[PDB]
């Protein structure tokens, strides 16, 4: 593509000053290009391709609630012919992700910390192209086979502090309680999730045991919720 | 919409 | 453009609704093709056409200032290749903007309050080229000439209260202050706008008063720290 | 960089 052209070593230079500048179309777009080298990323590279992804994406997110709200209230089309708009941008971007995944990070990714990162990004893309859908049932049963394989590796091959086990089961619990219409085993991952990481704290470092527990903070506040 | 906590840059 | 199929009422409808979303780039795109459909814009729609642009090229100022400090601070090619693109991405909406006001916004701005209006905008916008420019001199003077035009309109045509002839005063002085290098002038100006807008308020309504001493407290705030 | 006030939308 348009990043065809630029050094891998560049583009990752400049993904990192986009982020500085908080430029995270550009950030992404310079990691898609990093991405369609074909080389694997490393475990720096694979963040800022999430962080660049996970900024646009949410700033899509955040718009295309407001104008459903919007529409929903106003139950002229030019609500939602602009809710169209943002959606169908959201799902272009979902589907640029899951493109890069497929063609061919998964399928490259041997390690666990690797594959899982990019199974847990599988569901997360998916879940977000759930939030839109009303083929919904195909989405959500994407999202879910791709957190389960990533849940299935992680609880194998990582110990429970692992901070992308965490994450991974921190976004499958918010799936199952919002998009499966799963409640009780959102709350059981989250709460099972938490007790084992808290046993295994004793073995971390104090940079480590930092990583861990911001996680499980999060974890925690949904559960105040939910509970 | 109330949003949970998810992983990550709450970019939303 | 590509807005040319749709009505101007639903281009400042979806404006509005871009603004809601902070869908800043979307909501210039709108205003951008409804002043291209060559009717006059009311004050409202002045506001949005304003909110739209001030805010894209607000992240590119603040993006652009990013990139610029680490350049200097690096003095490979790629902290300049970027900052030139964020650049030359700046120069262009400026140029967009410019574009408007003079085809055909400002020559068929008959009444104070819409000439004064965009004189401002094309000081500002000039302006904005100025701070990256290093041809300097030449849009110096070109912001200089659209914010003086504006002025003279300004004290001839509104009274000192008036929050388009305040907020004129304010990016004036702030021109001459880090611009033009005239600290003087930029002091002079903010002061006499203050006190002269102050001497008026008698003659307000509440709703007016607040809106005129909201650009006060801007006033006030630069003189405190250039004094 | 220290910015001054302008007006409108402190966006920067
Ligand atoms: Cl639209
Ligand atoms: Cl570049
Ligand atoms: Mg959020
Ligand atoms: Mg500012």
């Amino acid at each position: 593509g348009a990043m065809g052209s630029m050094e891998r070593a560049s583009l990752i230079q400049k993904a990192k000053l986009a982020e500085q500048a908080e430029r995270y179309e550009d950030m992404a777009a310079f990691m898609k290009g990093a991405v369609e080298k074909g080389e694997e990323l490393s475990c720096e590279e694979r963040n800022l391709l999430s962080v660049a992804y996970k900024n646009v994406v949410g700033g899509q997110r955040a718009a295309w609630r407001v104008l459903s709200s919007i529409e929903q209230k106003s139950n002229g089309p030019e609500v939602r012919e602009y809710r169209e708009k943002v959606e169908t941008e959201l799902q272009g971007v979902c589907d640029t992700v899951l493109g890069l995944l497929d063609s061919h990070l998964i399928k490259e990714a041997g390690d666990a910390e690797s594959r899982v990162f990019y199974l847990k990004m599988k569901g997360d893309y998916y879940r977000y192209l759930a939030e839109v859908a009303t083929d919904k049932k195909r989405i959500i049963d994407s999202a879910r086979s791709a957190y389960q394989e990533a849940m299935d590796i992680s609880k194998k091959e990582m110990p429970p502090t692992n901070p992308i086990r965490l994450g991974l089961a921190l976004n499958f619990s918010v799936f199952h309680y919002e998009i499966a219409n799963s409640p009780e085993e959102a709350i059981s991952l989250a709460k099972t999730t938490f007790d084992e990481a808290m046993a295994d704290l004793h073995t971390l470092s104090e940079d480590s045991y930092k990583d861990s527990t911001l996680i499980m903070q999060l974890l925690r506040d949904n559960l105040t919720l939910w509970t | 919409k109330l949003m949970f906590k998810t992983e990550g840059p709450d970019s939303d």
